[PDB]
């Protein structure tokens, strides 16, 4: 079916982690270094775990 | 799009659709009462552990 | 239990009874053809623009969707149907004036005739205004205790005065739309219909006298052989006295002494029905509006009061009973409305048959369009629908006459009448043939 | 558009000032318990409460909001997402807002209809009058109650197909009474 | 008609009034499919409204309270849900009686017009009925009435019978017929068509 919802899909800033390089970083919610000024609510950490 | 999200359809038939706007967020307040001579108290709840 | 003309006459070769003289009788009916449509905003009504409410209607966007589509797709079927039935011919509209029915005194008063006194109540004086009968009618809707139709909404969003009752309904998302056919088009539509009887020739502005119109409409019942001037009088005087007793029942003004007929009983069926029709639209809404003060087991009947006492994690439970309570209040209103849309759709279906077969055509279905054999029918406007005036035939005298249904000569040749409705009979030593509808030998 | 708190009543709207005097109590409610107006006590003037966002009746033709049958004026419905010539007309009963200039459009293909006002493709509202016909009749098959004059008899003919729909069945539903009020 | 339906035909651009007959249908068929999936889904979704009780499921109630006091809580579920049926039932019997008028209408249109070329003016289309073809549709029929339409006329002086030498009268047997001269030759025709 279909449904309405308030979902987190407003992608401010996409940070593609490469598979090979270094699977370790930090992510700040408020004003990180990889994204200039902005502050988000969720980190959707998308993966094939 | 707000009409479409209220209609649950990606395409609308042409016609008349009751639409409005989300109003605002910040509004200046307004408080009117019967005029009275001011007698204002200041009671605080104080918890010390 | 019969009106012995126009019906089947399944008796031959006996002492049959054939009617001689005739009179007319007018019986009025009412048919309601439209309802004033209402466009209801679903989201405004359950919460008057509150921001925290609309994040809780997302659970119930299925229920809110059907309520709008139940009302629009019922209303849109009206305007598609009504705009394809109501047609005004401007040629015949210029014959509906009562001054046209008086100005043709060449020879006789042609475009009126002996029926002029009754028709003076039905036709408008100038081209475009209501006639005498509707003026009596529309003095029984405002004096019924109601009446406003020119609802401007530009005045509603101005703040010049404290709000009108009508503008207060708009603030809660309830739009009383204008009528899909106003009073003026109904006045034009019915006046175009009566002009079709005075007008027969398109490309000649001369018009037919109305006495020729009735004399023609007698022939379709039975072929009139000999016509007399006395027959025109008794039809006309009974016609004009029928309209006066109609006019006296309406607004208590006519020129008579005291008369208790049964044309009141046709009229009392109408005046009860028209009285109810104006008394729905102002009452379903005012019941629906007044259900915005029933706090359905909650703190207060206004939503912004609730969000200024409680926090959002617990105020949602309180405002949930407002939502599900008010959403049921719409379905109580919607199902009452779709009752009326489907009920009118039967009556509007009935009005197309009566306009086409009887106002335009002199239908021969017995009993339909009045009571007895139909001669003609005149219409007038009314509050939301038409008001018919069926003119039926009525016999008074009869003829005890022995009959046969064919000749056998010298026991060799048989002869049968080609028409079965005809019958053969001797008449003061002379054998004649007549239909069994009228005594037209 | 403010947020008021007037004598215990509460809500959002637009407050104006008027010149009309009523000799009565403090405030004036509707039939639904909403504020419509109220009287200042220190002076005589009364004010008018109008809600901030009235409804509208926006008309869409093919994935585009053409115009809005509105009530106020300059409600937006056209403006922006990031970061025009938005006209405003005046009907007898409502305003009307559409970016088309009352010049030389003179062509639009599809209409959305209502009682006396139909909105066509380029925002142009036409006034729907009553459909004029020649004679309110289809002069064959009907009674022809005119003789011995200069009558008019039709010669040529053509056909015209008009379709109708009639609904004859509904899908029946058998509801168990006992299962529904309690699932076993 | 075909161009209005599924936007495929072989033409250029035509704005007729057969759309206005067709738009009456396509609105109506669109509503008919949009009832049956919506009265039930409203009725089903009233099994989550705890009508002033603990929870919207019954077996939750009997696993918190004892039978002497759980009956009062489940009573509001029963009388609440029994009203939810009568809201559904009365909406349904509205439609059964409404269809019974339309199905009554369909027997008249099938018998008098699809099979018989009825002569009630205005019924089965708009004007004089020639024939009518039907097709299936979602829950009902789709008619195609074919009516007559005149284009030209004949300004013609008329009479309605002959009196010869002021002795004998003659009247036309059919009243619909009428007598008239026609380029110096007297003919007789019905007043329906020009068939001299
Ligand atoms: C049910 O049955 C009835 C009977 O069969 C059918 O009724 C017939 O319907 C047709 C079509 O509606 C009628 O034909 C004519 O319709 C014309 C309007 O359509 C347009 O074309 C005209 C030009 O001909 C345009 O002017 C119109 O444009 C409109 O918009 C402008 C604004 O820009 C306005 O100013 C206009 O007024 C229009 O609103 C449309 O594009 C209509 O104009 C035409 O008019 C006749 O009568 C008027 C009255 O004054 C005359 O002035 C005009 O000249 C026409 O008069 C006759 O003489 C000319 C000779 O030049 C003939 O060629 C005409 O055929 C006509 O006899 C006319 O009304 C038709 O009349 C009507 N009745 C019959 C018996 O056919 C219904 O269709 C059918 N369905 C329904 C639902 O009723
Ligand atoms: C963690 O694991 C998950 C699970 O494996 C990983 O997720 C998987 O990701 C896969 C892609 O990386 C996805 O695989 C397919 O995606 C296809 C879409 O892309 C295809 O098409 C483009 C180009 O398309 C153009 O041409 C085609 C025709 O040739 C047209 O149809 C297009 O419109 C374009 O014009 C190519 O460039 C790509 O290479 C792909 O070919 C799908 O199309 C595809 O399968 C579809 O068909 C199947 C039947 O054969 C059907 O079962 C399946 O559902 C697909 O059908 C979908 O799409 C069609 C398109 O018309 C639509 O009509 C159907 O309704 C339906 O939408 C594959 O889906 C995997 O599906 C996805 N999960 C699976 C099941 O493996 C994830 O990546 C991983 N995360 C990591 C490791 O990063
Ligand atoms: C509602 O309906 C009723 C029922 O018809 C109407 O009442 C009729 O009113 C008319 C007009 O007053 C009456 O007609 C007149 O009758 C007079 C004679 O009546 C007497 O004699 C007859 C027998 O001949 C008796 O049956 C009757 O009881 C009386 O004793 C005539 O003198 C009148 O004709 C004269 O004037 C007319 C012009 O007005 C000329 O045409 C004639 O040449 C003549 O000089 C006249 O026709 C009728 O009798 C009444 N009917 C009944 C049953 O009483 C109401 O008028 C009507 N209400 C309205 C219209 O508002
Ligand atoms: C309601 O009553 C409260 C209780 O008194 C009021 O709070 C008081 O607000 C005043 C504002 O001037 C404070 O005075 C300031 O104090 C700060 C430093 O605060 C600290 O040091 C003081 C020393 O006296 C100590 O009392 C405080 O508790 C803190 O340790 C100074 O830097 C300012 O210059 C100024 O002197 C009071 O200190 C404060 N009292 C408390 C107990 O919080 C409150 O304002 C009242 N609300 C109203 C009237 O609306
Ligand atoms: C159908 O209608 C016919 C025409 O009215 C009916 O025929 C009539 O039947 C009645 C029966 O009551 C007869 O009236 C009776 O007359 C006799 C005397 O008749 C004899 O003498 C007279 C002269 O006095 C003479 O003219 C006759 O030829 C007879 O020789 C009385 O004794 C009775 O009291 C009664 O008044 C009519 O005479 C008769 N008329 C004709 C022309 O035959 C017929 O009966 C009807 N059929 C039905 C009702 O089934
Ligand atoms: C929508 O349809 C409406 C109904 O058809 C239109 O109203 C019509 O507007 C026309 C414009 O021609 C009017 O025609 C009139 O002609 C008269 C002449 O009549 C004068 O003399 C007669 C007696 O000979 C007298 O009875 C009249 O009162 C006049 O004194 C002009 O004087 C009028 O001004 C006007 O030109 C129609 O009469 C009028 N119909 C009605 C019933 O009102 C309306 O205009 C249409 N709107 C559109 C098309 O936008
Ligand atoms: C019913 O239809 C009849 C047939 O059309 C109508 O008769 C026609 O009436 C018109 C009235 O305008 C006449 O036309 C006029 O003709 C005169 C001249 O006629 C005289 O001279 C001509 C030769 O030039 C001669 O043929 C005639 O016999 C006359 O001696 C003009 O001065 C006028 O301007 C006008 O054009 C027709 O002549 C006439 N035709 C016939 C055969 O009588 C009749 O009027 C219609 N009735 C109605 C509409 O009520
Ligand atoms: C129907 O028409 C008649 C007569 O027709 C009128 O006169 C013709 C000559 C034409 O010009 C027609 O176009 C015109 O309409 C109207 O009759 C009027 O009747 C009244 C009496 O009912 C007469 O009034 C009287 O006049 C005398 C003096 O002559 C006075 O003593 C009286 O006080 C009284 O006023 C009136 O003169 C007469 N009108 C004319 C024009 O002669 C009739 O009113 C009309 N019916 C309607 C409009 O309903
Ligand atoms: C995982 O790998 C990433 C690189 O892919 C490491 O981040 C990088 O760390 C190096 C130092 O080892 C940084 O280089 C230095 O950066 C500073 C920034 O001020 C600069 O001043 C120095 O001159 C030098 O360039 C590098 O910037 C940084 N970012 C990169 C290159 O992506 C990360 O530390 C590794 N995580 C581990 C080892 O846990
Ligand atoms: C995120 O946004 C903030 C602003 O809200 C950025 O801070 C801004 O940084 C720039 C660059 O340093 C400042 O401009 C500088 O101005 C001085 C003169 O005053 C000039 O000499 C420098 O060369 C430069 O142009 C800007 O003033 C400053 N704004 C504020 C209000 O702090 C911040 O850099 C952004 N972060 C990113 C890039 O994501
Ligand atoms: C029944 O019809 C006859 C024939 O039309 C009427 O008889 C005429 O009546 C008038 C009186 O109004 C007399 O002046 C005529 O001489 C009668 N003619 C004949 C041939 O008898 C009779 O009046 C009608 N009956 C009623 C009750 O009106
Ligand atoms: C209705 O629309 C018009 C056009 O937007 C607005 O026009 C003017 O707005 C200014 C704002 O100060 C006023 O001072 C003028 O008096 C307005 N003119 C009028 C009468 O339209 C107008 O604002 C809108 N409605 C109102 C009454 O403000
Ligand atoms: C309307 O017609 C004009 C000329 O007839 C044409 O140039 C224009 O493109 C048309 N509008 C459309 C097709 O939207
Ligand atoms: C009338 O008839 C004559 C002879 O039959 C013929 O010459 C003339 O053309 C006819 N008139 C017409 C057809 O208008």
């Amino acid at each position: 079916g279909r449904v309405l919802s308030s979902q987190p899909v407003f992608v401010q800033c996409l940070r593609p982690v490469p598979t090979w390089s270094n699977n370790t970083a930090v992510v700040h919610f408020k004003n990180d270094v990889f994204c200039p000024n902005v502050t988000a609510d969720v980190l959707r950490f998308n993966l094939n775990f | 799009n707000r009409i479409k999200c209220q209609q649950l359809k990606h395409e609308l038939p042409d016609g008349f659709y009751s639409a409005s706007m989300l109003v605002k967020k910040d509004l200046p307040k307004t408080f009117v009462t019967m005029p009275q001579f001011y007698n204002w108290m200041n009671v605080t709840l104080h918890v010390v552990l | 239990v019969d009106d012995s003309v126009g019906v089947i006459k399944p008796v031959s070769t006996g002492n049959i009874t054939i009617p001689k003289n005739f009179t007319v009788a007018v019986q009025a009916e009412y048919v309601q053809i439209q309802v004033k449509p209402v466009a209801v905003d679903c989201a405004k009504y359950v919460c008057n623009g509150n921001r925290h409410c609309l994040n809780l209607l997302t659970q119930y966007t299925s229920a809110c969707q059907t309520i709008e589509n139940s009302l629009n797709l019922g209303a849109r079927l009206e305007s598609l149907m009504l705009n394809d039935m109501i047609t005004v011919s401007d040629r015949s509209l210029e014959f509906a004036t009562v001054d046209k029915f008086n100005t043709t005194a060449l020879g006789g008063e042609k475009l009126g005739g002996l029926y002029f006194d009754g028709l003076s109540s039905l036709l408008p004086p100038r081209v475009g205004m209501r006639s005498a009968v509707e003026d009596l009618l529309f003095n029984k809707v405002v004096t019924s205790g109601l009446g406003t139709v020119d609802d401007d909404y530009k005045k509603c969003s101005a703040g010049t005065d404290v709000a009108d009752l009508v503008c207060a309904q708009y603030y809660n998302g309830i739009m009383v739309l204008p009528g899909v056919v106003d009073y003026n088009k109904m006045a034009m539509y019915t006046a175009s219909l009566i002009g079709g009887m005075a007008l027969g020739s398109i490309t000649s502005a001369v018009a037919v006298p109305f006495s020729m119109q009735v004399q023609a409409r007698l022939n379709y019942v039975a072929l009139q052989t000999d016509v007399l001037q006395e027959n025109q009088k008794i039809l006309a005087n009974a016609f004009n006295n029928a309209i006066g007793n109609i006019t006296l029942a309406l607004g208590k003004v006519s020129n008579a002494i005291t008369t208790v007929s049964d044309g009141f009983n046709s009229m009392a069926s109408a005046l009860t029905k028209i009285q109810s029709v104006v008394n729905q639209q102002g009452e379903a809404l005012s019941h629906l509006i007044s259900q915005l003060q029933k706090n359905f087991q909650a703190i207060s009947s206004s939503i912004a009061e609730i969000y200024n006492r409680l926090e959002k994690v617990e105020a949602d439970a309180q405002v949930d009973r407002l939502i599900t309570g008010r959403l049921a209040a719409l379905n109580a209103y919607v199902a009452q409305t779709l009752t009326q849309y489907a009920e009118v759709k039967a009556s509007r279906q009935l009005a197309m048959e009566k306009v086409n077969e009887c106002v335009k055509s002199q239908s021969d279905r017995y009993g339909f369009c009045g009571n007895g054999t139909h001669l003609f029918s005149l219409v007038n406007s009314a509050p939301d629908g038409l008001l018919f005036f069926h003119t039926v035939l009525l016999p008074t005298e009869w003829e005890e006459v022995t009959a046969w249904s064919g000749i056998c000569v010298n026991d060799t040749y048989a002869y049968l009448l080609k028409d079965f409705d005809h019958s053969i009979f001797s008449y003061n030593g002379t054998y004649m043939v007549t239909p069994r509808n009228m005594f037209q030998p | 558009c403010t947020d008021y708190n007037i004598y215990g009543f509460q809500g959002t709207g637009i407050i104006r000032s008027t010149t009309s005097r009523l000799v009565a109590g403090l405030y004036y409610t509707s039939a639904s318990g909403d504020l419509l107006g109220f009287k200042i006590s220190t002076t005589g003037e009364i004010f008018t409460v109008v809600p901030c966002d009235l409804t509208a009746q926006a008309a869409v033709i093919n994935d585009e909001i053409v115009g809005a049958i509105t009530a106020t004026n300059q409600t937006d419905l056209f403006e922006f997402v990031n970061h025009s010539t938005v006209n405003t007309y005046t009907m007898p009963q409502f305003y009307y807002i559409t970016k088309w200039n009352n010049g030389t459009s003179s062509n639009c293909t599809s209409v959305i209809t209502y009682s006396s006002f139909a909105i066509c493709n380029t925002g142009e509202i036409k006034y729907v009058n009553v459909t004029h016909v020649e004679i309110v009749d289809d002069s064959v098959g009907v009674i022809k109650p005119v003789s011995t004059g200069n009558i008019t008899i039709p010669k040529n003919f053509t056909v015209a197909v008009q379709a109708e729909y009639v609904q004859i069945q509904v899908k029946p539903v058998a509801v168990d009474c006992a299962k529904y009020v309690c699932n076993g």
